[PDB]
């Protein structure tokens, strides 16, 4: 080995040192894929939590989180656009108070969660603007659009149970990961915690299978 | 001189040890087959299980010499063979404890701190710790070759003079009982306690997502078996090493210790045929064949 | 790209001094640096080397134990510290930048120098000539010889050709015995064998009178030739 | 209406694509075979080189 | 009006099919049924190149047969030396979603692109000793899926908006646009003389394109699913295609037909990439079950296997001397076989 070869080897080792510096952060990040409709409170949801393919990096107690917003670009059917198979959870936003588009929202929900690429990814479901739901149910019954409602059309509990159970039936038979759901207002304060606990439970669930205990 | 009658041990050992050699030879080897070309999964837990299984097999392959000596009451080979046999026996007995404590610490690390342990749980650290354990349990049996073993029938490792027991062997017993039993017990108990406390709470799963009862039962049995097969032998070993140094003068306790020592060391050997049944051949993922 | 040196002057025997060099216009932390020296009315010779990342440091046999080299990367500066000075150290000092990887050119830029006045297994490069008159419009040839083969098992030959005009710092003409540097007209050419080398100039014109030097880079220390003068 | 022009353009493209010369399949097969045979001595993967002249030695 | 046009289109399709029927006097298997096989082929791993942090998505060789560029989804390009396994360059990208890379035939520039709909061009030989973005080319409305150099200042790209384009780098404006596909375009391949290219799209269709004109010459059909790979025979008179229906096929330009199909009854996985050898006698393919297959291109027989990767073989390449093969897979390693 001559002198110039030794110098080149040293240069290569320096590049390796930089890559090994970055690996530590790379192997500790949690990714979450955001999905919503056109009129859902997506912008206010992002804004009131002090946070093309947009990205949003932030932090909770000690974990680094990255939210990937596709921004309505999911029109690619199946070819090889499903390259988000390294995420930990898919977070859906739905507008409960607008009954007239619930069918469209349900169709969009059923088109995604039943794809083989997302087999081992959990789903979180936010239902938004509940106070407006209370205002609307008193006037307009939810029975004029769906015939499967059973109970008082003026009671919040019945309609909320109906919405949750109507969203759950669309999922596949296989049960590897759960389905969380929350009734949160447009801008609350526990949203970060609510995502944090639901991600911790998913990771613990996967560890329980990684240790041969189950 | 306190009169004790412990002549029953010679037929107590040679019978049941034989049974263990019958059982521990077929079970553990099957495990190797299942870990050779049946399971085809590679992570930390498989590393620990394969090391534990091979350690138990090495322990198995040493019993016949003890059985033959305890039945015939004659050892016409020399000092080197007896020293080697005893050293292999005890090294393979005391490596299993560390290979179980490692699994307990790994479980505690993976299902109590799930975020702060995405960098601390890799295969390289598994191999590093395994090499550390092997090196500690092989390099710890260094003074087993610095004593006179054999004392037409020539016994070995029996009827030691009272001078030896208080100059070279008591220190070895202290070393083994510090770095070999107390720390693993503390770590295992504390970690399993924290894991059981965490999983027993109506907050830390997905609202009856899976059958947590089976996990709780398995983690509870894995602690009782460990905490029952090993503690009596070490307690009685401490008492025995105290008696042989003439630190206890009462005849009742001396006779009790002497007649109880052979009753234990029979439970602790039987741990060779509990491990391949409770750790695997019970988990569903390795119950695919 | 610019390198500016400072710290020259007049000293007494046994004294100490510190030379500094400031760089401007490139990535200073990706290059290694050399300190090179020229005596009054003599040829060049190499003094010291420090690498990128401060990993390796090399000295010469006549400066070991007295001189010291260092770099400050946030401030983009190079330092040479000198103690126990002698009458043999009166000279002009140059700072050179070098980068090593597969296919690079390691001696492409030279500084401007500072003046200091004070009150074997090495490979020998001969350059047996000293001067040859010429006239414009014709061609010129220069040859050099070495005491050891400069060809390696990897198929490379380590030979460098430099030019120095009156009143200016040197510059690189050819690297690795056949490669033409950047910005150099292609009248220049180089060739040779394992121990005999030739540089050829076609259609000799102005701005080509001065001293031509050759150097080897097989192994430390780096040694220069005596230099051939070309006049019109 | 864009549909009529689109259909006309498609028809014209089909007509243009439909009027190219063609040769027999056996001639193409023979040409491919001849090319493969005329360069068989210079394929370091098909005909391995000795270890003295290998750059990944 | 429109019905008459559709009837004319049907008649033209019938004429094309009949003309393609009338030229098939004999098949390829009968002609090549009297020659020796290649035997058994064995290859070994000379080097392994480590240092990417995530999956590997593309690679390309230099024209000197020594230097390589590779792209990962951690947002990095790396330029490697292959005789010594040294790293020559490392480049961080502004957009982490990358899909393809290319290496100029002179060694001065590199290019990349992905889910940002832009093609980025980087300059490797400056006077400040660092690599900086020479240019950004924008104008597509879908993700970029391939790019290949023609010169220092002429490039060709294909996108998921069902279009291909030829750009002039020195000005930054599109020069030619190639349209006609119905689905997203997945791959390109440049001819040896650089006067034609071929494209394959998600309509089970391939098209032959002229460069100096901007029109479609011929259309090739016969597959039954998506097409993921394409390449030319060494002499520029045939090409090969690979689908996710677990078959490969060989098409000929002058004969305008399909010659041979490469498929086996024990393969039910799609194909990610194909390539040829220097003489064109061996055909190499990479599958979704982390294996590579070497076929005899004149007989349709399996002549060898390459195994040693762990997750999924995503890319292949053969040098311009036929002296090494490089594979890259989803387990973040590159391997060199010889
Ligand atoms: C990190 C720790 C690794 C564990 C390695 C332990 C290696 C031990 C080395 C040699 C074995 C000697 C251990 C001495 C303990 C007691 C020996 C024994 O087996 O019991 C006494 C027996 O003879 C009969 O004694 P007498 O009453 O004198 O007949
Ligand atoms: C002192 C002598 C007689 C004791 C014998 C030492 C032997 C049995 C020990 C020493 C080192 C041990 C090895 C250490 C590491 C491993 C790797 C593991 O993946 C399989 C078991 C294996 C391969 C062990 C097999 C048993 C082993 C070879
Ligand atoms: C006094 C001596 C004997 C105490 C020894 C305690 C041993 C059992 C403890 C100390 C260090 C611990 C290890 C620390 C780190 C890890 C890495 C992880 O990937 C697996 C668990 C593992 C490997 C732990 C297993 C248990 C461990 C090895
Ligand atoms: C005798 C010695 C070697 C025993 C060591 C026991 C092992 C299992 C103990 C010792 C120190 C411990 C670590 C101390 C601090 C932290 C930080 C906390 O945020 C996560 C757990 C973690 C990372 C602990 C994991 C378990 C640990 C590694
Ligand atoms: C009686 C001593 C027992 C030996 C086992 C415990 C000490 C050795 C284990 C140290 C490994 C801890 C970290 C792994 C190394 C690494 O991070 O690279």
């Amino acid at each position: 080995v001559s002198a110039e070869d030794k110098a080149a080897a040293e240069r290569s080792k320096e590049i390796d040192k930089c890559l090994s510096r970055e690996k530590t952060y790379v192997k500790r990040l949690v990714k979450i894929l955001l999905l919503g409709a056109d009129n859902s409170g997506k912008s206010t949801f992002l804004k009131q939590m002090r946070i093309g393919i947009h990205e949003y990096d932030f932090e909770i107690k000690n974990v680094p989180f990255k939210m990937v917003d596709v921004g309505g670009q999911r029109s690619e059917r199946k070819r090889w656009f499903e390259c988000f198979d390294s995420v930990t959870s898919i977070l859906f936003l739905v507008d409960s108070s607008d009954f007239n588009r619930l069918t469209e929202s349900l169709n969009d929900f059923e088109t995604i969660v039943n794809n083989r690429v997302f087999s081992n990814v959990s789903i979180i479901l936010f239902l938004n603007k509940t106070d407006l739901l209370e205002e609307k149910v008193q006037i307009v019954s939810i029975k004029d659009y769906f015939l499967e409602f059973e109970g008082d059309p003026h009671c919040l509990r019945d309609v909320q149970k109906f919405l949750v159970e109507c969203f759950r039936n669309k999922r596949r038979d296989q049960q590897q990961k759960p389905l969380y759901h929350h009734f949160t207002t447009a801008i609350n304060t526990e949203n970060a915690r609510l995502i944090f606990r639901d991600v911790k439970d998913t990771i613990l669930h996967d560890n329980l299978k990684q240790l041969m205990l189950q | 001189h306190c009169f004790y009658n412990d002549s029953f041990k010679y037929t107590l050992y040679g019978c049941m040890f034989s049974m263990v050699f019958v059982l521990g030879l077929i079970s553990n080897c099957v495990a190797i087959y299942i870990f050779a070309c049946v399971l085809k999964v590679r992570n930390e837990t498989t590393t620990y299980m394969i090391n534990l299984a091979m350690s138990d097999l090495l322990f198995v392959f040493t019993l016949p010499f003890r059985i033959f000596y305890f039945t015939t009451r004659n050892w016409p080979f020399g000092d080197l063979l007896c020293k080697i046999s005893v050293m292999l026996f005890y090294t393979n007995m005391y490596g299993s404890i560390l290979f179980l404590t490692c699994i307990s610490v790994d479980r505690f690390l993976a299902i109590v701190y799930p975020f702060k342990s995405k960098t601390l749980r890799t295969k390289r650290n598994a191999k590093i710790v395994c090499t550390g354990v092997w090196l500690t349990v092989i390099g710890g049996s260094a003074p087993a070759v610095f004593v006179q073993s054999t004392h037409a029938s020539r016994a070995c490792f029996e009827n030691f003079p009272e001078a030896t027991w208080k100059t070279y062997l008591s220190r070895i017993v202290i070393f083994i009982e510090i770095v070999g039993f107390f720390i693993p017990l503390i770590l295992n108990v504390t970690c399993s306690s924290m894991v059981l406390k965490t999983l027993t709470k109506p907050v830390t799963l997905s609202r009856s997502k899976i059958n947590k009862t089976k996990v709780l039962k398995m983690i509870f049995v894995h602690l009782i078996i460990f905490c029952f097969c090993f503690v009596p032998y070490n307690i009685n070993l401490i008492l025995y090493s105290l008696v042989r140094t003439q630190t206890f003068v009462n005849c009742s306790v001396v006779a009790a210790v002497r007649t109880m020592y052979p009753i234990t060391l029979c439970i602790a050997v039987s741990n060779c045929c509990f491990d391949p049944i409770v750790y695997y051949f019970t988990s569903d993922t390795i119950q695919n064949s | 790209v610019q390198l500016v040196e400072s710290g020259g002057g007049l000293v007494q025997p046994g004294g100490s001094r510190k030379l500094s060099c400031s760089a401007s216009g490139f990535a200073f932390s990706s290059f290694g640096m050399h300190w090179v020296r020229q005596a009054p009315e003599k040829g060049l010779e190499w003094v010291a080397y420090i690498s990128s990342g401060s990993g390796t440091i090399y000295y010469a046999d006549t400066v070991k134990g007295r001189f010291t080299i260092s770099r400050d990367d946030p401030k983009n500066t190079l330092f040479l510290q000198m103690t126990s000075l002698r009458s043999e150290d009166t000279a002009m000092y140059y700072c050179v930048r070098s980068i090593y990887y597969y296919g690079s050119s390691p001696f492409d830029f030279w500084g401007q120098g500072t003046t200091l006045t004070v009150s074997s297994a090495d490979i020998v490069m001969t350059q047996a000539t000293s001067s040859v008159p010429v006239t414009p419009g014709e061609s010129v040839s220069i040859s050099c010889r070495s005491s050891k083969s400069l060809l390696h098992s990897n198929g490379n030959t380590y030979l460098y050709w430099f030019l120095q005009r009156p009143g200016q710092s040197p510059q690189l003409l050819i690297y690795r015995m056949s490669n033409l540097a950047s910005g150099v007209p292609d009248r220049f050419s180089g060739s040779g064998s394992g121990t005999a080398f030739t540089l050829t100039i076609s259609r000799l014109e102005a701005e080509d009178v001065g001293v031509y030097y050759c150097m080897q880079h097989l192994e430390y220390p780096l040694t220069f030739g005596a230099g051939t003068k070309l006049e019109l | 209406t864009a549909s009529i022009a689109q259909a006309r353009k498609l028809v014209e493209q089909l007509k243009m694509e439909a009027n190219i010369d063609r040769i027999k399949v056996s001639k193409a097969a023979a040409d491919l075979m001849a090319y493969c045979e005329a360069h068989a001595k210079e394929d370091p993967l098909l005909t391995p080189v000795p270890a003295s002249e290998n750059p990944f030695r | 009006e429109l019905d008459q046009l559709r009837q004319e289109a049907e008649q033209l399709k019938n004429q094309i099919r009949d003309a393609r029927k009338a030229c098939a006097d004999a098949t390829l298997s009968q002609i090549t049924n009297n020659i020796d096989p290649v035997g058994r082929i064995q290859m070994r791993t000379r080097r392994t190149l480590r240092g990417h942090l995530a999956k590997i998505y593309a690679m390309h060789w230099g024209t000197d047969s020594r230097l390589l560029v590779s792209a990962s989804q951690d947002g990095k390009l790396i330029i490697w030396d292959s005789y010594t396994t040294n790293k020559v360059h490392a480049i961080p990208l502004r957009s982490s979603w990358v899909m393809t890379c290319a290496y100029a035939p002179s060694g001065n520039y590199v290019a990349c692109g992905g889910l940002d709909n832009i093609c980025s061009i980087y300059n490797l030989k400056t006077r400040e000793g660092n690599v900086r973005v020479s240019r950004e080319l924008a104008g597509h409305t879908g993700y970029l899926s391939c790019c290949r150099f023609l010169d220092d200042n002429q490039i060709v790209t294909s996108s998921g908006d069902t279009t291909c384009a030829l750009w002039d780098i020195e000005t930054g404006q599109q020069t030619t646009t190639f349209t006609g596909h119905t689905g997203d375009v997945m791959s390109l391949s440049l001819a040896p003389d650089t006067r034609l290219f071929v494209s394959g799209a998600c309509d089970a269709s391939a098209k032959l394109w002229d460069v100096r004109e901007g029109m479609c010459r011929q259309t090739f059909t016969g597959h039954e699913s998506d097409i993921n790979a394409i390449c030319f025979f060494p002499n520029g008179n045939a090409f090969a295609t690979g689908s996710d229906d677990a078959t490969c096929r060989l098409f000929d330009l002058r004969a305008d037909q399909e010659l041979m199909t490469y498929s086996h009854d024990n393969i039910i996985c799609g194909i990610t990439s194909v390539s040829f050898s220097k003489s064109g006698r061996l055909l190499l393919a990479g599958y979704d079950d982390f294996n590579c297959n070497v076929w005899d291109a004149l007989k349709a027989d399996r002549a060898g296997v390459l195994a040693g990767h762990d997750n999924r073989v995503s890319c292949l390449g053969v040098t311009d001397d036929g002296m090494a093969v490089a594979t890259g897979s989803w387990d973040s390693f590159l391997k060199i076989w010889n």
